[PDB]
């Protein structure tokens, strides 16, 4: 069977063997290095890539999984949030999709500031929330949906919509049903947003590196990996992208960490079981 | 304008 | 940190 156990260790054998060779070294010239005594990344061992990140500042990748194209980070450090809203900004965000726990946040100590769910000012920055709807995504779990204005003097102003997660353990993967629900309202929120700005003819609509769909859990490549596995089967131009492919093509633009839980990688395999998508490539 | 695209 |  192509999902049977000796293909599913056929393809932890290949995904294995990758995450060692895309471990980063002291140094390394394919991750971005903190430049100076700023701290970039959010915890040693997960970096980003050098040739995909969207700022020098910040931890954050371009992916493109086949035709999906999106952007994973970490979730931002306290003094990274100036830079992070200017890269939302820029980017003409269709949508901000927040994994995060709400456990984690309020945990003091973890260092996740709470961005979104509240106004404020950061720097030259000023930042405005609001709560719209809650979407049931099954199995309990809930999605909470704010929208977030950005203001600038000098800049245009620009609104985001966000979905968050807010009881979605770490290292921990819910259910198939429920990430095709959660991909779903993900790119049909993205999907409204991205006709407003193409009604009002932006210049985003051109550029292929903004209009991107914006993911992060905590590290940005457990929880946030599952969704973007999830989002580019939704995409109906992926015919024939294995299993492989994806979790290949996400770890060499970010890192080898991408899907870190098994239980993950098994949720993506149930997905493409049911799809009839190959797991393995040749 | 500055929100123009609100 | 370590996420591990």
């Amino acid at each position: 069977s192509p999902y049977g156990p000796e293909a599913r260790a056929e393809l932890s054998s290949r995904l294995t063997t990758l995450r060692n060779t895309l471990a980063p070294a002291t140094n390394d010239p394919r991750y971005l290095q903190a430049c100076g005594g700023e701290k970039l990344n959010r915890f040693r061992d997960i970096q980003c890539r050098r040739q995909t990140a969207v700022r020098a500042d910040l931890n954050a990748n371009y992916i493109q999984v086949g035709n999906t194209r999106t952007i994973a980070c970490q979730y931002p450090l306290q003094s990274q949030l100036e830079s992070h809203f200017r890269m939302l900004a820029e980017n003409r965000t269709p949508v901000l999709a927040v994994l995060a726990s709400s456990s984690e946040i309020a945990n003091q100590r973890f260092g996740m500031p709470d961005y979104f769910r509240q106004s404020g000012t950061y720097g030259s920055i000023t930042v405005e929330s609001k709560m719209t709807q809650q979407v049931g995504l099954g199995d309990g779990i809930m999605a909470d949906m704010y929208t977030l204005t950005i203001r600038e003097a000098g800049q245009k102003t620009i609104s985001v919509p966000v979905v968050h997660v807010g009881n979605w353990p770490d290292q921990t993967a819910v259910s198939s049903e429920v990430t095709k629900a959660l991909a779903s309202l993900v790119d049909q929120t993205a999907e409204t947003k991205r006709n407003m700005y193409e009604s009002k003819g932006s210049s985003a609509v051109a550029d292929d590196s903004k209009l991107r769909p914006v993911i992060h859990c905590r590290a940005g490549v457990g929880r946030t990996a599952q969704l973007i596995g999830a989002m580019c089967m939704n995409d109906s131009r992926n015919s024939q992208l294995s299993v492989e492919d994806m979790v290949s093509q996400m770890r060499v633009q970010r890192n080898g960490i991408m899907v870190q839980k098994d239980e993950q990688l098994d949720v993506l395999i149930k997905l493409a079981e049911g799809q009839g998508r190959p797991l393995l490539n040749s | 304008d500055a929100d123009e695209y609100l």
